[PDB]
């Protein structure tokens, strides 16, 4: 079509759908390993967060 | 999880009664008669004592 002196193809509607999913799904790894390795548990403590100061 | 289960139910093997008082050092036990000399004799202190007597 002709979008305003311009010329696009008609996405298909799986592939953009599947794609934000891939987006998401990949924010969704991202948040996932960014926190990974860092609640520092102990039974007797809690998930204890190390810090530089209180 | 599994490890918080087990810390309570340490805690709750520690909170039971105790089945005696604790020993201590019951390791040399003290006079009677040097306390009572002590006792009598400085409450006797510059004192002319003359018996007893009925």
């Amino acid at each position: 079509f002709v979008c305003n002196e311009n010329i696009y193809m008609a996405p298909n509607a799986y592939t953009l759908l599947a794609t934000r999913m891939l987006n998401a799904t990949y924010c969704f790894q991202k948040a996932l390993t960014k926190i990974e390795k860092f609640p520092q548990y102990n039974p007797q403590e809690g998930y204890t967060y190390p810090k530089l100061s209180n | 999880q599994l490890l918080d289960v087990s810390r309570q139910i340490k805690s709750y093997w520690l909170t039971n009664s105790l089945s005696t008082s604790f020993p201590t050092v019951d390791y040399s036990e003290p006079d009677l008669e040097k306390v009572k000399r002590t006792l009598t004799k400085l409450q006797n202190h510059l004192l002319e004592v003359s018996l007893i007597e009925p």
